[PDB]
């Protein structure tokens, strides 16, 4: 799934 | 900016970036953190009272690694959820592009500590997704300012490669890389490749073979070899040209300036294995 630096 | 300063163990530390601590603690300029459970409090008196009740002298997880006064604890976000959310809030004060702080359940957090008679003091950590479709072997990595430039970041980077290589797949850090991350990862990759070429004298090695032996993905090895000026191209693909004096001199510098903080594979209590 999306990581810890995944643009939000 | 918010908070601007934190108290953490025997140090008061300036923050680099804002972190979303709760409204009541949001507009607070200084936060007082428990160095063992990472609980955030508004005053020194509240912290002193907390320290008398707090039962933890190390992270709430088992010790995956221990050698001398150094330990790594493998913290599961789906088990020690509150601690991991507190760790994410702490890390956001020093990582501008970390966006995850609440949905910690799919992540593992490898917490590095330096140990003494007062306990296992948190030096830094690296998080990793349990199941990552992109094969990122590190999501976020942070060493606290007072512990930076001591070889702890290299240790954790090397530890992250020990895990991803033992689980049979090459990995890379999640992007973007901060300025310090760019310098740190390149120095790691360069040192690993140079020491690997030194030990593989009787082998015309390839990027593919270097990638398997080190766990560094092919594109990162290619970039590193480009930085080291050991790449040439004549026709189909890159050939590696060894610059012998670069290899031999790095190994000579390493023999005199030892690596005091160094991952010893024999000191991991449990190591990944690909299941049958
Ligand atoms: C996403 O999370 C990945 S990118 C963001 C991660 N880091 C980050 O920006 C958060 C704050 N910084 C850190 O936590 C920390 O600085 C690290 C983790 C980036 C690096 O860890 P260390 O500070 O402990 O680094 P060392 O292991 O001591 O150094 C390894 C080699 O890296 C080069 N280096 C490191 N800092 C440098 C500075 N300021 N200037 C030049 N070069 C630097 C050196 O080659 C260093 O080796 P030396 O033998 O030269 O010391
Ligand atoms: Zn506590």
């Amino acid at each position: 799934s999306t990581g810890g630096k995944a643009p939000r | 900016r918010c908070p601007s300063v934190i108290e953490f163990g025997k140090y008061e530390i300036h923050t680099w970036y804002s972190s979303p601590y709760p409204q009541e603690y949001s507009r607070l300029p200084k936060l007082y953190l428990c160095e063992f459970c990472l609980k955030y409090m508004k005053s020194r008196t509240i912290l002193q009272q907390h320290m008398k009740k707090c039962g933890w002298f190390h992270p709430p997880a088992n010790e995956i690694y221990r050698k001398n006064n150094i330990s790594v604890f493998e913290v599961d976000g789906n088990v020690s959820t509150i601690y991991c959310q507190n760790l994410c809030l702490l890390a956001k004060l020093f990582l501008d592009h970390k966006t995850l702080y609440y949905d910690v359940e799919p992540f593992l957090f490898y917490v590095l500590t330096q140990n003494d008679v007062k306990g296992c003091h948190l030096v830094g950590y690296f998080s990793k997704e349990k199941h990552c479709q992109q094969k990122y072997n590190v999501s976020c990595i942070m060493i606290l300012p007072q512990y930076q430039r001591k070889g702890y970041g290299r240790f954790l980077i090397d530890f992250s490669y020990l895990l991803s290589k033992r689980e049979g797949q090459a990995g890379s850090p999640e992007k973007p890389l901060s300025d310090l991350g760019r310098l740190s990862y390149m120095a790691y990759w360069k040192s690993v490749i140079l020491e690997c070429l030194y030990h593989q004298n009787d082998k015309q090695i390839s990027i593919k073979k270097l990638s398997k032996l080190t766990g560094i993905c092919p594109q990162d090895i290619t970039s590193t070899l480009h930085h080291l000026r050991m790449l040439d191209f004549r026709s189909d693909q890159f050939v590696i040209i060894r610059r012998e004096k670069l290899i031999q001199d790095h190994m000579a510098k390493l023999q005199l300036n030892l690596r005091p903080v160094d991952v010893d594979p024999e000191c991991l209590r449990w190591t990944p294995v690909i299941v049958s």
